[PDB]
């Protein structure tokens, strides 16, 4: 694997204390899966 | 007819054949030969030089091939700059005194 | 044949013509305001004639005092009309001597 | 023909048929100047033989 | 062709202004008692036609008065006056002149945009060629 | 044979045309009453037709007049109305002539690009082996 | 065999919409 | 000669220039009862004129005042009345006044675009041949 | 002939108005 | 047209014109 | 070998079209309480890639719905109101999706000028020699 | 004479007229010169044969 | 024709059909 | 692949055993 | 017969002509606002003579000046800017050809 | 591929189809 | 030559 | 022209100008 | 150094009685100084 | 000279008059190199005539 | 730098982090 | 070295990139109390640099807070009240925050026009004699 993903835009671009983002898609930003 | 852009390209195009033309169709051609083995009769191998040799040969070609230069301009050049006629009228009205030409001056054998 | 008459048609007629009915439509654009001012039409065929007259516009309203007889909503398009036109005619008339030339020079 | 029935004022004529129709004759006597310049070139080469 | 077009656009240019000057004259006699040519004004309407004879221009094809009946006022000591009293005034309504007003302008402008639009078209049909 | 490129762009621009001239008409008559209820105009709309039997041209199959129906105005002032004072509209939409011309425009300018790209392909061929 | 029908904004619409004629679609 | 044009266009904006200056003459005097010269401000409008006979150039011959009545004012107090109290001021109208500057300026910023236009016709020409 | 007047709001009025002076709109026929 | 069109009337009564 | 970098650019622009109809339909969507079959719709967002081991393609693995709750309103008397008088309306933010759309559209347009300019590239590497 | 005159300041000269007259001369002018180098060539053609 | 009931333009005489409008 | 991600198919849903039964 | 001066004709110095009528003209727009200023004018025939064969006139004011004796018309010296910029480059074209005529006359190509 | 591409169904209400 | 044009000289 | 024209005269009274 | 002087824009425009220029620097303007 | 004083930031210097002089150099230049090439071809034509 | 650069972090309390 | 003005004129592109989100970062905490980290946050700006000792580029050595004092409001009954009553907010000044938006936006576009002008110089000089 080795692939860094996530949604892109205005909704990434925020703290994670909005948590408007899946838990599934913000640890895959990471680079773990 | 063809069209302007087409024939100006014709005429420039067979233009440059005006050598070829006078090569094999005038009187080019008995004039040189003979003028060349005149030449190797004298002990005088290049003395005439070849640019001579031609030079008179393009003036009597002239002088005596100038009826046939006649009667191609009076019955195609002349019609064609008056709109008389078209451009392959005008390019067959002027083989036919060019060909009565070579008709007459060639050898009844020969030409069967 | 060959010669420039027939090698440029009538595109050589057709740039004067849209040239002459440019400044008719300025000239009625600048005299819409002065009354008495009759709108002044050029009529195409009319100088495809004079090639091979200046009219008037009948008014689709009326007038309000002035007797000035333009319309500027119809001029605008009409000039719109004439300076596309006056173009294309630039690039037909500059065509025909672009490939005159390539037939002469062969290049 | 095209040129002129659009430059004339005919409404029955696209500027775009105008365009696609030079377009293919410019086009297609540019092929024809090419072939001629060979077959002049060929002569030219062919005068120039040992004979 | 695109030149079509703008024909097509420019007739409803000239069809709006005419109903334009329509309501202008509607709201100008809306309180006109009199009036000359021994006729008390009557609301005006532009009625646009499609002159079909792909491409479909808009023509005026005459100006037609209104149905509503003349709205009566009595008015015993005008000199208009008639043996009842009444005077008769224009059936103008103002509110649909506004709303002509607007639908005018809107549709005006809009028919701007459409010769707007096939002109870009045709510089770009000639770009190609060049 | 020489030119497939230009008769399917040059397709496309007579037919990109006509979808221009159509939304012009329909623009020009959107408050086009006319008389009657079925003489009214209604939006007029071009179809495309790819005949898929190399290059496939875009051939104009005929205007088809829109199914939508007619828009009903209460207005029993219009001489042109009808018993229950009425005045059937052309179903005109301004938010899908708007779309269509933003859509035809850019499409026809895209053709273009083709086929002038078209034809310095076919100049670059002259050029081969010189 | 053919694929006709009107484009523009009367074809990328929902059906539901309903404004080409059944015929055409 | 499209430099004729900018001639027509250009004595066109100098016309409208001209009305614009009398309107605000026009509105700066609406209410002045004195002058330098000892006569009354009269509403100014500068006649316009067309030597039509190709290009006609539209020439501002001259400025005429409006013939129209003093409005007089009852100022019995004032020291410039009259034996009767009245004293006069200028005729200027002020919706008269907007729409000129109203039409002085559109009709100003029209003569631009025709010169713009006209001016891409010339340098056209230019590309000629070339 | 020569054509001439006042424009704009004066001249864009009915003849009962009389804004615009007699001689100028004697003008706006026709002159040489 | 030839010919110049005529210019508007607006008078104040129709009967004299 | 720039060809590499038109399958880049390539895959940038397809991703930024699917990142602009994703935000079309949050838009039009904003407002909807209703679905096709039975499930409230939730502000979608697309899933950008970078597969990491020359050039890293970008590609979409697919439409993701936002995790933030979906907006109770009180609207007691509509027909799908729960028990408590409670209907559930998009989660879709008008300030994120128009900077959606701004940074989509920016994006997009700056990639076709990366493709452009290697475009130019390799046409100079053709010409290199002669 | 029409370069000349437009570009003098005369009124009644026309940028077309003078762009397609100037257009005439150089077409003319061309000829003129391709016409010389084909009757020189074949001049030359002819002198330098080798008789 | 069309409209049935179109206004005329020109100045009432009595005496002369007016042809300014589609009298048919 | 990624969880969560939407389907480009209806959704099979409940009315209708067709849905309910066949996976 | 074969001089500069007959082939180029007048192109040679019509340029350096409407060269200096764009200094004259710029420096009316450029000095619109200071007070006390003339618009300054080049006349075209006359420096054309002069140049041919070997003192800027003043250009009247169509409206009075509001009193700071400026009798520069921008609007007007901007139509001028315009007209004079179109015929220089039109008098470039004619000139630049005169050149490229002689070069191909004696290349022969 | 060589199967056309399938026609997008934007259906109303799903349950009818 | 307006009739009656003012002038722009003091009177 | 060729003499600078003179600057424009705006007076309270004509007369003492 | 015979120019011409003057405040360029609105203080120079109005009428002269208003007498807003200091007469120094208004009669710099016929081109004296 | 001109394209010196030019280069050199002289204000009394115009472009016009340095393309106008360096026209006129290139034109002179240009006959000068063919006026030398067709004296040179003939003297090798007369030189290498067999006598 | 050959080893890639932090993620930043963004807390809303710094003491958690 | 005419490469050196894109080093430069990089470098005031990222400067001024840098200014512009502090002063984003500013307007969106004018009226914030409280913070992650506490300190009460004040107004922050980038401090611009020239090693001055050719092409002299511009380095941003740091973020700096305002030492304007933090304004005080009298919120009583607010959880972060002190033994007076009152809270301390962000220095923050809309009319200098605008000025900076406006500023570094201007110098920004600029750097744009010199880069690119830059540009074009070297694309001759490349084409120099060849």
């Amino acid at each position: 694997g080795n692939m860094v993903a996530g949604i892109p835009g205005a909704l990434s671009n925020q703290p994670p204390a909005d948590a408007s983002i899946p838990q599934d898609v913000a640890q895959m930003k990471d680079g773990s899966v | 007819d063809y069209s302007v852009t087409l024939q100006i390209l014709a005429l420039m195009t067979m233009l440059g054949f005006l050598p070829a033309m006078v090569i094999l169709m005038t009187s080019f051609t008995r004039i040189v030969v003979v003028m060349s083995i005149l030449r190797q009769a004298m002990g005088l191998q290049q003395t005439p030089s070849n640019q001579v040799i031609i030079g008179i040969a393009l003036f009597l070609t002239f002088f005596v091939m100038s009826p046939v230069l006649n009667e191609i301009n009076d019955k195609a050049v002349q019609p064609y700059l008056n709109e008389q006629v078209t451009a392959r009228e005008a390019f067959d009205a002027a083989q036919a005194p060019m060909k009565a030409f070579m008709l007459k001056q060639t050898r009844i054998k020969d030409l069967e | 044949a060959i010669s420039f008459d027939n090698a440029l048609g009538i595109h050589q007629h057709t740039v004067g013509v849209r040239e002459r009915n440019a400044e008719v439509i300025s000239t009625n654009i600048a005299q819409a305001n002065t009354p008495g001012y009759k709108a002044r039409g050029l009529d195409f065929a009319k100088e495809l004639q004079a090639a091979t007259d200046k009219l008037y516009r009948l008014p689709t309203q009326p007038d309000t005092g002035d007797g000035n007889t333009v319309d500027l909503d119809l001029e605008r398009n009409l000039f719109m009309q004439n300076q596309i036109r006056h173009q294309a005619s630039l690039d037909f008339l500059g065509s025909k001597f672009k490939n005159l030339t390539k037939a002469i020079k062969g290049e | 023909d095209l040129q002129t029935r659009f430059d004339r004022g005919d409404a029955d004529v696209s500027l775009s048929d105008v365009m696609i129709a030079r377009n293919k004759s410019s086009v297609a006597f540019d092929a024809t100047v090419q072939i001629r310049n060979k077959l002049v070139e060929a002569y030219k080469d062919l005068m120039n033989m040992p004979v | 062709s695109l030149f079509n077009v703008f024909n097509v656009t420019g007739s409803a240019m000239s069809a709006e202004s005419v109903r334009l000057n329509t309501t202008s004259s509607n709201l100008a006699n809306a309180d006109s008692v009199s009036s000359s040519a021994k006729d008390t004004y009557k609301a005006r309407h532009a009625v646009f036609g499609a002159e079909l004879s792909d491409t479909v221009p808009v023509k005026v094809m005459g100006i037609v008065e209104s149905d509503k009946p003349l709205s009566a006022e009595y008015n015993p000591d005008h000199p208009l006056a008639n043996e009842e009293g009444y005077i008769y005034k224009p059936n103008v309504n103002v509110m649909e002149e506004m709303a002509n007003m607007i639908s005018a302008s809107r549709a005006y402008q809009t028919n701007v945009q459409v010769a707007d639009s096939s002109k870009q078209m045709l510089l770009r049909t000639l770009q190609m060629g060049q």
